[PDB]
């Protein structure tokens, strides 16, 4: 009964900021990292940055120095989107690894969308 | 348990000969094989010369087949890498590494298959 | 009549090694050459025989373990060897009869992300006897206060993930290993 929900996407202007936010639940039982991926119009899915439960976060290239993730509890994990170009538009997915043997889940994602 | 000490390294000029030898300690050399390998600056170790246990067979690689001989000398718990024609290309650190196994003629060069290894000792061949 | 380990080992996912595989593979010969169907280079030794002993015989069974671990990892799977590989997951008896095939796998075990499926023990109470499998998920308790089930000081989540990306060195990056065991 592993689920994850996603949070915090929305409208901004160029230059803006905002906080996204991966919450797991359920019968937890070891997480291992979580992801976030991006989706733009079009375009396919583009892996952006891994949060892992034990190790600092690693990203893309066309993200890494801009968006920041962090990790606040086992189940709880942000991505602070900064510097925000209208190229960041896309919806944002997290992905949990958990669980033994490790299971993938995903959510609906949240939409952010930065206008110029 | 076993340990491994490489000795003979040294400067040598193009052209010329060197004997490497691995003293082994802790275990009758006759119950291991034995590999020579080499590690050049910027470069994965690689495999040079192989001796299986037992009187077993002997391998080489293919760039030092002709030119070198690998050997072992029970009285002293020790095995050897004479080096003939030694050319510039040779130069780098060179280990021996030892297992209880028995390797397949194709299956032993990959440095990771085995358990044991030497502190090294630095050759360099000088052009 | 060889035994067709480039099939059962044609696999897009390998087992974890506390979670080791063993496949029966019934009446067959045990021959290398059909690994290159598997990689272009492997490690191939075995322990207590030579390999070429293993020339056109056929075994009632060829018991076949299979794993992922790292490069540097694959020492430990030989008899006698220490380590928490060789202690905790995966233990030969000392007096071993078979053989070991190793080959980097990279390019299907690894991603850019991070693939965290691959999954090790780190801490556990005693040694594995020889062949036997550990696939609990227990809180290890370091201390003498009671785990209660919850990782935290003193308690450890056993297993751990070896987060394979293709850019980690060659020793750490992952390898298929698989173990022979044979019945005449």
């Amino acid at each position: 009964q592993v689920q994850l929900v996603e949070s915090g996407g929305g409208l901004v202007r160029t230059g803006g900021s905002l906080r996204l936010s991966c919450a797991a639940s359920g019968s937890i039982l070891q997480i291992w990292a979580m992801k976030w991926y991006r989706q733009a119009p079009g375009l396919q899915r583009e892996w952006i940055a891994t949060i892992p439960n034990s190790g600092e976060p690693f990203y893309a290239s066309s993200v890494e120095g801009r968006f920041t993730g962090s990790r606040e509890n086992e189940e709880t994990v942000y991505l602070y989107l900064n510097n925000l170009e209208p190229e960041d538009t896309a919806v944002y997915y997290c992905e949990v690894n958990e669980g033994v043997p490790v299971r993938e889940y995903w959510g609906q994602g949240t939409q952010v969308t930065v206008s110029s | 348990q076993v340990q491994l000490v490489e000795s003979g390294g040294d400067l040598v000029q193009s052209g010329g000969s060197l004997k490497l030898a691995c003293a082994v300690s802790g275990v009758t050399l006759d119950g291991y094989s034995i590999g020579w390998f080499r590690q050049a600056p910027g470069k994965e170790r690689e495999a040079v010369s192989y001796s299986e246990k037992s009187n077993g067979p002997t391998y080489y690689v293919a760039s030092v087949k002709g030119r070198f001989t690998i050997s072992r000398d029970n009285a002293k718990n020790t095995a050897y890498l004479q080096m003939n024609n030694l050319k510039p290309e040779d130069t780098g650190i060179y280990y021996c590494a030892a297992d209880e196994a028995y390797y397949h003629e194709r299956g032993w060069q990959s440095p990771l298959g085995w358990p044991y290894w030497g502190q090294g000792t630095q050759v360099t061949v000088s052009s | 009549n060889l035994c067709p380990f480039d099939e059962v080992f044609d696999a897009t996912r390998f087992a974890s090694v506390y979670a080791w595989n063993r496949k029966r593979i019934s009446n067959c010969v045990a021959d290398y050459s059909v690994l290159y169907n598997l990689a272009p280079f492997f490690t191939f030794k075995c322990y207590g025989v030579s390999p070429t002993k293993l020339n056109d015989l056929s075994f009632t069974n060829v018991y076949a373990d299979s794993f992922v671990i790292r490069g540097d990892e694959v020492r430990q799977i030989a008899p006698g060897q220490t380590g928490n590989i060789a202690d905790y997951n995966y233990k030969l008896p000392d007096d071993f009869t078979g053989c070991v095939i190793a080959w980097n796998s990279n390019k299907l075990d690894s991603k850019v992300s991070g693939n965290y499926n691959y999954l090790y023990r780190l801490f556990r109470k005693s040694n594995l006897k020889p062949f036997e499998r550990d696939i609990s998920t227990e809180i290890y308790q370091a201390g003498n206060k009671p785990c209660n089930g919850v990782a935290g000081f003193n308690c450890y989540f056993p297993l751990r993930s070896y987060s394979f990306r293709p850019t980690y060195g060659v020793g750490h990056q992952p390898y298929r290993v698989v173990v022979l065991s044979f019945e005449l």
